[PDB]
Parts: C-alpha cells; structure tokens; sequence
C-alpha cells in the first residue's frame, strides 16, 4: 500500500437494523527510521527552510489507502461502512517484553471507538451520556498541587509533560449508619503559567485601563496566562466531551479561589536564582537594574506586593491542541467551533456551522439547558492565536528528560540577553508574519540555546476561550444545583 | 457510586488486586511444613459481605 | 493626520476576572421588662 | 455654617471629549482529515 | 480537620469483626472470642513478599 | 558535541568526536508527496593548533 510508515489498525463494529457500521483506530510505528528533512518554502524576501516532523506526512493519500485496506478487511462495500475514529504516532520501540504498553494502547482504542458509536447512534441505540444531574446526591470537592522540582507527568507513550499545576476533582462519600469516610477520584488536569507582553498606552488620549472596574498602576505591563497541557480520567472508565467539560469547570473554579494561581509564582520564587525566577521582572521595573533579583528571603506578602506592580490582576485561559495523540480525536472539537458562520446564502438569517453547534450543544447538555438561557446563540466561544508550538524533550541536568515547553518568556529573561527576549516575544505577537516565519524564528532560538541536543516529536496549536462565555458557563452550572468545595 | 455500570467500557485500565488472597497464601505456605499446621485459623472479612 | 509598537493588545481584553459565588458549597432585658 | 477663588468653573463642563466612529469612511488539515 | 486510616475503626468495625470470628469457630456455644491486637499495613503485598 | 560520552570503535574503546559530519540522500515520492532521507556515511574529528 502507498503509505510512508508501517501501521496497524484496530477495528470494531456495531449493527443497527440490517446495516453494519465499522470504526477504526490507526497506529503508525516510526521507531528506527531516519527523521524527516527540511522543506524549502517561498517567502516575501526569498526562500526559507522549514522544519517537519512525523505528522507532516499524513495527508489525504494516506487516508485513502487506510480506508481501502479497511474495506478489504471486512469483505467489501456491501458488507458495511467504515470510518476513522482516531490516530496516534508511537515513537518508542516495541519488543517482546512490552505487554503493558500494548494493553494501554488497546484500552485507548476501545474508548475512542465506543465514544464514536455513542455520539453517532445513541438516540437509536439508547445510550446515555454524562451530565451534572448524576452528581445531585453527593458533595464534589477539589484539590491543587504545586510541584516544580523532579520528575514530570508522562503521556501514553512515555514522554514528559509539563505539569507545574495539577488539579484533581473528586466526590465525597459517607456511610449512613457506619460513619465511614471515603472519596472517589474522577478527573485530573495539568498546566502552567506564562506571560504576555502588553503595554498600556496612556498617550493616545484614552481612558485608563480598568480591570474589574479598578485602575492599575502605570508600571503594569504583563498579562498572566494559563496554558492547559493535558486532561485524563482517574477512576472513570469512559472519557467523553461531557467529561472534559466537567474537568474544565472544576479547574476554573479552583484556580480563581482567592488568587490561587499566583501561588505558583510565589512558590517558584523560593528556590532563588534559576530558570523560573520571577525576580527577573525587576529589570523590567527599573531599567538601571541589570541582574535578576533574589527573593528567597522575603515573606509571602512582600512578594505579592512586588508582583502587584508589574502584572495585571486577571487570568487568560488557553489550551494546547495536539495534531495527533491519544485524545486528539476528542480535542479537535475546539478548533472546529472557531468559525461561527458558513458564508452560505441565507433567506433571512445566516447559516451557522456544525462545529459551533457541537460545542454549544455540549455546553448546554452538561448543564441541563441553563447555558442557553444565560448566553446568546451565535456569540463567540473560541479564538485562534495562530501559533504552532513544537512538542519534544531534552536531557536535564538532574538526570531526567524534560518537556521542551520549559522554554518560555521567563526562561529567556533569566538565561539569555535582552535581544533574544525581544525576538521571542516578537515571533509570538507580530501580525505581519506568516506561520512558517514564526516557526523558523522559534526553532532557531531553541537550537542556539540548547546546542542542538534535543528531539522533536510533534506539533500543537494554541487556542483561548472567551471570558464572557466562561462566566456564563459557571453561572449556568450553579443554576443546575452543582457546588464545589476546594480543600487545599 | 455506580457510574461505571451506567457509562461502561469494555476494557478497563484499573482492575485492582487481591491482597487478602496473596497474604493468606503466603502464610499458609510457610506453615505447611512445620508442626503447627492446625494451630491457626485464618478469617477473611471483605466489604462485600 | 499624523500619528510600530510591540506587545499584544487583544490578550488583555480576554482575561477572566471573577466568577459567581453561587458555585461554592454553603457552610453548614430592660427593654422588654414592661 | 462657615465656608474668593479664581478660575472659570463652567468651562470644564463644556468640553467635547469624543464623537461617534460611524462618521469616518470605512476602509475598502489534520482536524478535517476524517 | 485532617484524618487518616485509623479514624475509621470505630465500634461498628469491632462488632463486625467479632461476628465474623464467631461464625468462624462454629457459634457462641463453641467457645469465646476476644481481640488481641490491631495493625494497619500500608505497603503492597505481592507474590514475592 | 563535547560533553558526555564519546564515539566507540568495534572493540568498544572511546574515540574523540568533537565534530561529526553526516552525508545523506533526499527522496520525495512523486505522487504521494512523502518525504524521507537515506543516510550513507559519517566522519569524526577535532581541531588542533
């Protein structure tokens, strides 16, 4: 078959009436092959060489060949219908002593196939889905852990994931007569905190910047941002889009409980001089200062007061969506809702796209129909930033492999010189740069910093939510009888 | 409590273990060769009953 | 009429400030003489 | 109750700050794979 | 207030353990039973322990 | 690369490898547009004064 890598497909079926429906999960195996070369592209000035990785070879021809193989497997076109349910690249070698990995991959394939069958044929097959009404007779709780020294979280293949902040959502149970106490853990979420340059312009004869109706000091110029890196079940067997919505609600509620997100920076400040020191902002505040400040001998309130002079008192919610992986089939719904309107001719009212409909329907179904009453139909839900982020790992000085996403703005402030900081921020923010140009700039900086000792595995795109939609979602969840009690 | 039975999946990543079966087996195996085979009684109590 | 600038201007407007408080679980003689 | 002052107090209230913007002329694969 | 494993071992637990012990030996007429000690095992038990 | 392990010979002894050069061949499929490379030969050495 005309395919670039050896692949294995796991198939399963379902029958409605007299028809058969088949769904497949695709697994390319690439361990032991040479990495892809660079591709020459066309730019406004001239030609540039752009990096590529494994996923860049999976085009429409590959899909057609996989479909043909699947149809030959079941017997023919008259024996049923076939559809693709997911895709994931396996970058680690498989030997005769890899039973655990095989079992985990089989479980992931089964969950994806079953969820596809439910979404497509639940009404005819009578299959229910999760909603907040099932948590009516119990007490949900939450917890948060700030850890930044040592090993990190890992994915299904075994590669590290950045996990500065971890949030766990559980359920509290008490026996009626025997008085025993227990808890049941449902879902978990990981992420970290980044910074975005955003100066305020007073000289344009505009009004002062107001956050929550309050003015801010003139020296504030950086906007905090939260980036979600992963979400996965703990004791639940099934993980569907509704379960993802529950995880999102829990994370938002926990992170805003008394400015609990700033505890991450305060905790990082305790190590002293290092790649994650928030004291590097002292150079931003006062130009004469040329060396990052050490804040390990200050009390917590002093550090909080220092941070209040340079940061906006609000949080931006973002997410990284991988182009392939264990849960990419689930998370592809976020990019699909970015385009609200198909430009199709309308007799009166413009037609609305299908991805927007799916995301709105999920939000409304989890909350039992209150979101529709709180938020207007057709308002934005998701924005696109336009940045393509690399995925990979490198060797840390403590003996472990670390996520390549450790290189961010604070790392550049603490490790490199100001010219590199300007170049990094510019590739993240300038609007007159194409996607390939930004990719090239970031790749060059990373390669210079790490001396070329790293490995790339994939790509991801970054999206962010609309704050008004999130506020409406929290209010609708409250109106459906759901409450949460953070414990930490 | 019964969410898994409602929203079920065929293959599960968490199966649990049998600590009481493992510990009882080891103790009986140790005792089977000495002269105190009949001096001990092992009782298993589990939440299912 | 006369009168680039670095930074991201749209990021500031997308920050989430506060949420509703209903999502959180609620806790739990002389004068009358005559 | 106890308690001139130089300046014009009415002049500040008659300043025109801003006007409507409508008076100005307007200018002029993996996800979908399966 | 924080809690740990021992906080769940109340009088109901003792009554249930005693009932299981009495069922093991045959009945109330077959003898008398008493508890002699208690210890919590927090580490996993496998076939190599 | 100059920090860490070095290259080795057939017996297993280290070889100084400050500079490493790799010569390859670039291939593109005509119709399916796949990209690949084929690695041929390698060379090691260092710089002296």
């Amino acid at each position: 078959y005309s395919v670039p890598y050896p692949t294995l497909v796991v198939m399963s079926g379902a029958k409605v009436g007299d028809h058969n429906h088949f769904f497949g999960y695709v697994l390319p195996l690439v361990a032991g092959l040479a990495p892809l070369p660079r591709r020459e592209e066309q730019g406004p000035h001239g030609n540039i060489l752009v990096p590529r990785t494994w996923v860049d070879n999976l085009n429409g021809t590959f899909i057609n060949e996989v479909m043909a193989a699947m149809y030959a497997a079941i017997g023919g076109k008259s024996n049923g219908t076939a559809r693709i349910a997911g895709l994931a690249v396996v970058t680690n070698e498989i030997t005769a002593e890899s039973a655990h990995l095989a079992t985990t991959l089989l479980s992931a394939a089964d969950n994806a196939i079953q969820t596809a069958i439910e979404i497509r044929l639940g009404d005819k097959l009578g299959l229910p889905q999760f909603n907040l009404g099932m948590m009516a007779s119990d007490q949900p709780i939450s917890s948060v852990q700030y850890n930044t020294s040592g090993m990190q979280d890992s994915d299904i293949v075994g590669n590290p994931v950045r996990s500065d902040i971890t949030v766990t959502i559980s359920n509290r149970i008490r026996q009626a007569m025997s008085d025993y106490d227990s808890q049941q853990r449902l879902v978990a979420t990981t992420g970290y905190i980044d910074l975005t340059y955003s100066p305020q312009n007073p000289t344009f004869n505009q009004g002062p910047v107001l956050v929550n109706g309050y003015p801010v000091p003139p020296t504030v110029q950086y906007q905090p941002r939260y980036v979600m890196t992963s979400a996965y079940p703990l004791e639940l067997d099934a993980f569907t889009p509704n379960t993802f919505v529950l995880g999102l609600i829990g994370t938002i509620a926990t992170l805003n409980s008394g400015m609990a997100w700033a505890q991450s920076l305060i905790s990082n400040a305790a190590r002293g001089i290092g790649p994650h020191n928030p004291g590097a902002l002292a150079m931003v505040l006062d130009p004469e200062v040329t060396a990052p400040l050490d804040l390990s001998t200050q009390t917590n309130e002093q550090i909080y007061k220092f941070l209040q002079q340079v940061l906006y008192p609000s949080l931006l919610i973002s997410i990284d969506v991988p182009e392939e992986g264990e849960y990419s089939w689930l998370l592809r719904m976020i990019p699909a809702a970015e385009k609200i309107y198909t430009g199709k001719v309308e007799g009166e009212v413009r037609e609305i796209s299908e991805g927007y409909k799916a995301l709105y329907r999920a939000f409304d179904d989890v909350t039992l129909g209150c979101f529709s009453k709180k938020y207007q139909y057709g308002l934005p839900l998701v924005y696109a930033t336009g940045n393509r982020i690399p995925l990979g790992h490198y060797n840390h000085q403590d003996g472990h492999r670390h996520d390549i996403r450790d290189m961010d703005d604070l790392y550049m402030m603490n490790i490199t010189n100001p010219d590199t900081v300007e170049a990094w921020e510019d590739s993240f923010d300038r609007t007159d740069m194409t996607m390939s140009q930004r990719v090239v700039a970031r790749h060059e900086i990373i390669d210079r910093v790490l001396s070329g000792s790293w490995e790339q595995t994939g790509w991801a795109m970054r999206y962010d939510f609309d704050p008004l939609a999130l506020q409406a979602l929290i209010e609708a969840a409250a109106d459906a009888g759901f409450t949460i009690r953070p414990e930490n | 409590r019964t969410i898994n039975r409602t929203l079920s999946r065929r293959i599960s990543r968490n199966t649990g273990s049998e600590q009481v079966l493992n510990l009882r087996r080891l103790m009986e195996k140790y005792l089977e060769d000495t002269r105190f085979k009949d001096d001990f009684i092992f009782v298993a109590v589990d939440p299912n009953q | 009429i006369q009168h680039a600038v670095r930074g991201n201007m749209a990021a500031r407007a997308r920050g989430l400030g506060n949420i509703s408080g209903n999502i959180y679980a609620r806790s739990d003689g002389a004068f009358n003489l005559f």
